[PDB]
């Protein structure tokens, strides 16, 4: 069979990316969408969208039966898993292949075996892969090769990747090809990425993860079966169009490309993720009150929300990505010191910040054949100049104050001036640094500090607990917030329960 | 059991779903005789009864009472045609800054002939204007 | 004379208001009470006596303070105008209130939640809190006017009105 | 110091420019309540408005 119509299952960013591969193949394209998503850009982009149900994704985007459905009821013969829920379910995909549907992905055994941890072991050592001797690497840093293969066992390295940017073991910042490794170290990484691939019988496109440690000892660390979402500095760098790779590959066709091509530049990407960097990068729902994208040369956005968006607490963060190109590394980082000054976004905290800095850093920049980044240096070395988000709220007593912004031409410079309301250059109004929006207790009620879904109730009915003591864990924007119970006493009344949908302010327990 | 977006109305039992609920009754206020019946005043060159005031009015400042209202006559059968807000649009606006209250019938329904809840809808525009000066 | 005036605030462990002493009750009755249980400034607060119980005189004295920042020297003159047009627009603490509200109609919330984001900034100064706790009497301020609030707290009581909430809200 | 002052958002001018722009902005930038019309108004002997309009006009200050 070959794709004729897709059915993609994923929110924002990537379901907009398969999508436009799915129009550039000419395929009709099915977008799916949970009741937060009825405004998304891929419910407008898709040729059709079919609602799910339910709030939360564990309601709307994991059930398979609403997918299923969905496929049924759009007339879709192809499935695409997107990066997040399913793309390694592999009794999702069995599921699938069972529907008669394509599986735009891997085997489901493949996808089982390699997500087995010893098993991965196992086909490593029998694929003869570098494996870390014994250790414990203390500054490594995070490498990784983008594998094509077709059903026939063809297999292309397309390219290197250095992820080495993280907090939270969660990428940031990546850049394509890796850096400042040896000939020897390039080789060795292609070359085990294909032998774990056909040694693991693996087809379709994914990647293979490694670590360097600061004596140059590669590692293999793990295979991740899906374009992982930094394909776009590969495409960028190798030229291929990883999706229609994708394509190409589920369609059971020979791979065209023959050897592993040769990359041209440099490219990075940065991951516009709606956390507060000045605090200790925390996820925050908001309202996106503007959004205008880094444009020009060698600038390319995927982004998955636009001008007047609301991100919910429900879903992963990440609002976009920005991708800059360059003909050498330090081409590239002054592109991309350009397109993160040239972007503004309003309304909720971001990244951005965080971006611009370390685009600057001399840990980042290099000494010209060594760079000091590790997979810990954000946490561990990297100095947060960022401040805190406030936005637009008035926080000292001037702030309260209206203002009028005028332009004004001086010898002929444009300048642009703000002029205080009341300035000497409201008869009896007075000035105060005004109250912050918090409650600055004693009460019984335990409340839910922050919209999000109970992922586990701790307390029983009628159970005495401890000032401290774990009352619920609430999942807020796929993070857990453990909250705990603020006085000794006992729960007395009790709402919640697992997989409820639960906003600010609720009553979760009284503790008497 | 999924549904294409056309059909989909996110569930009622929801508090997003009573907001969109109220999104859908007020946009159904701005066309309470469908929207041929705009189509047929613009085609006179006339604005209907909310244009001519969201025109009068300072921009923004229109905060409309009893927009949902509907009739309640039983009689010769206008129980089968009752139109969101009986026929007038009802409010208060500034006019270059300083506060009015304003009415504005609409000949579209029944021809503006007053009625029950239509002549309630005044007489409250009325007495806030009296008391409020 | 206490009783006559408008607001009573009283400091903990230092403050008590009775008719009566506890050796004169026992000598009466022989009803046996402490001071902090006859007397005691959070039972005259939950009573609804006292309007606000606080630790220090200094603490107080800002009470004090607050509370005469809301209101006229007198009937006839106007209160104090305080940071009037802040935020002239819909914020994101606005667009907040849309999921404020729980979906399951017995979900409890605390209404300080709302009371934060609808007045012009998080000055919303409390009055008898402990009496009658499923309400809540406030001052605010809407675009720097003060306003009183009465709004109901279904975190308590599930918000009913009771006895306390009643005669509170009715003097307020 | 929570005076509100001038903010120069855009650009930098030289000290003169700044002097000029200065300059250009600068040059820019009792009771009787004899006859007041809530006298001339007409009041019925029992209207509440003796209080609440009258009074809390000639006592307000
Ligand atoms: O929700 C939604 C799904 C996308 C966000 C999670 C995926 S997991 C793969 C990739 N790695 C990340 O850190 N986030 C995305």
């Amino acid at each position: 069979s070959k794709i004729s119509k897709v059915l993609v299952a994923n929110r924002g960013e990537i379901a907009v990316r398969v999508i436009r591969a799915a129009k550039d193949a000419g395929l009709a394209s099915v977008a799916v969408y949970a009741e937060p998503d009825a405004d998304a850009p891929h419910v407008r982009l898709a040729d059709e969208a079919f609602a799910l149900g339910g709030q939360t994704s564990a309601e709307s985007y994991l059930v398979f039966e609403k997918i299923l459905d969905a496929a049924e009821k759009s007339g879709a013969n192809a499935i695409h898993p997107g990066y997040g829920f399913l793309s390694e379910n592999a009794d999702f995909a069995q599921a699938v292949i069972d529907a008669g549907l394509i599986w735009i992905g891997p085997s489901p055994q493949s996808i089982r075996d390699l997500g087995d941890k010893v098993t991965a072991r196992h086909i490593a050592a029998r694929a003869k892969a570098p494996l870390v001797p014994g250790r414990y690497l203390d500054k490594p840093r995070h490498v990784e090769a983008q594998v094509i293969a077709d059903q026939h066992g063809n297999v292309v390295v397309a390219g290197t990747r250095d992820c080495s940017l993280q907090r939270r073991f969660q990428k940031l910042v990546e850049e394509a090809p890796a850096p400042f490794l040896t000939d020897a170290q390039r080789k060795e990484i292609h070359e085990s990425a294909k032998r774990i691939c056909k040694e693991a019988g693996y087809y379709g496109a994914g990647t293979v993860e490694y670590l360097v440690g600061q004596d140059g000892l590669i590692s293999f660390l793990e295979v991740n079966t899906r374009l992982q979402v930094e394909h776009p500095v590969t495409e960028e760098t190798s030229g291929i169009d990883l999706v229609r790779q994708q394509f190409k590959i589920a369609n059971g066709e020979p791979l065209d490309i023959t050897e592993d091509p040769t990359p041209r530049g440099h490219s990075f990407e940065f991951r516009i993720n709606g956390e507060d960097a000045g605090r200790g990068f925390l996820p925050a729902p908001g309202p996106v009150t503007k959004f205008v994208a880094p444009t020009g040369p060698g600038v390319r956005m995927d982004s998955g929300v636009e001008t007047g968006s609301v991100i919910g607490g429900q879903f992963d963060s990440m609002l976009a990505k920005l991708i800059v190109t360059g003909a050498t590394r330090e081409e590239a980082l002054e592109r991309s010191r350009r397109a993160l000054a040239e972007f503004t976004v309003e309304g909720l905290a971001t990244v951005i910040p965080f971006h611009r800095a370390v685009v600057s850093d001399p840990a980042f920049i290099g000494d010209g054949e060594k760079f000091d980044v590790h997979t810990r240096w954000i946490e561990t070395e990297w100095n947060n100049t960022v401040e805190p988000f406030t936005g637009g709220d008035p926080i000292e007593e001037e702030d309260t104050v209206p203002r009028q912004t005028v332009v004004v031409e001086v010898g002929g410079r444009r300048l642009e001036v703000s002029l205080p309301g009341d300035l000497a250059i409201a008869p009896g109004v007075v000035r105060k640094k005004p109250k912050p929006r918090k409650r600055g207790a004693s009460g019984d009620a335990v409340t839910a500090p922050m919209q999000g879904t109970v992922v586990k109730v701790a307390v029983e009915e009628g159970q005495e607990v401890s000032a401290g003591d774990l009352v619920v864990v609430l999942e807020a924007m796929k993070m857990e917030n453990p909250v705990t119970a603020h006085k000794d006493g006992t729960i007395t009344g009790l709402a919640v329960e697992a997989g409820a949908a639960i906003t600010q302010g609720t009553v979760i327990a009284e503790i008497k | 059991v999924t549904e294409p977006s056309a059909e989909h109305q996110v569930d009622i039992h929801t508090t997003a779903g009573k907001l969109a609920d109220l999104k859908r009754r007020t946009e159904e206020t701005l066309h309470p005789v469908g929207e041929a019946a705009v189509d047929k005043v613009h085609a006179k060159g006339k604005l209907t009864a909310r244009e001519r005031i969201l025109a009068l009015l300072d921009e923004g400042s229109f905060v409309e009472l009893d927009a949902l209202a509907k009739h309640r006559s039983t009689n010769f059968g206008l129980e089968k045609n009752r139109p969101l807000g009986d026929g007038v649009i009802t409010g208060y606006g500034t006019i270059d800054g300083r506060d009015v209250c304003i009415f504005s019938q609409d000949a579209t329904v029944f021809g503006g002939s007053l009625g029950e809840v239509y002549g309630e809808k005044i007489v409250k525009v009325q007495e806030l204007a009296i008391k409020t000066g | 004379s206490p009783i006559q005036t408008d607001l009573l605030v009283a400091v903990r462990d230092q403050g008590y208001m009775f008719i009566t002493g506890p050796d004169v009750i026992k000598d009466v009755t022989g009803e046996d009470v402490t001071f902090d249980e006859l007397g005691g400034a959070d039972e005259q607060a939950k009573r609804g006596n006292i309007h606000k119980v606080v630790n220090s005189e200094a603490e107080a004295y800002q009470y004090v303070r607050d509370y005469l920042s809301f209101l006229p020297s007198n009937h006839f003159d106007n209160p104090p105008i305080v940071n009037p047009g802040m935020e002239p627009e819909i914020t994101p603490h606005d667009l907040e209130l849309d999921s404020i509200v729980p979906d399951a109609d017995n979900m409890a919330y605390d209404m300080h939640e709302i009371l934060l984001r609808i007045f012009d900034d998080g000055d919303v100064f409390e009055i008898a809190e402990q009496r009658g706790p499923a309400m809540i009497t406030a001052f605010a301020r809407v675009d720097g006017h003060p306003v009183g609030v009465i709004a109901n707290q279904p975190m308590v009581l599930s918000g009913a009105i009771d006895n306390e909430a009643s005669d509170k809200a009715a003097s307020f | 110091d929570h005076e509100a002052h001038i903010k120069v958002l855009r650009g930098e001018p030289t000290p003169e420019e700044m002097a000029a722009l200065m300059a250009v902005l600068a040059s820019a930038g009792e009771r009787n309540m004899w006859g007041h019309p809530v006298d001339k108004l007409r009041y019925s002997v029992f209207s509440w408005q003796r209080v609440t309009l009258l009074e809390r006009t000639h006592m307000r200050r």
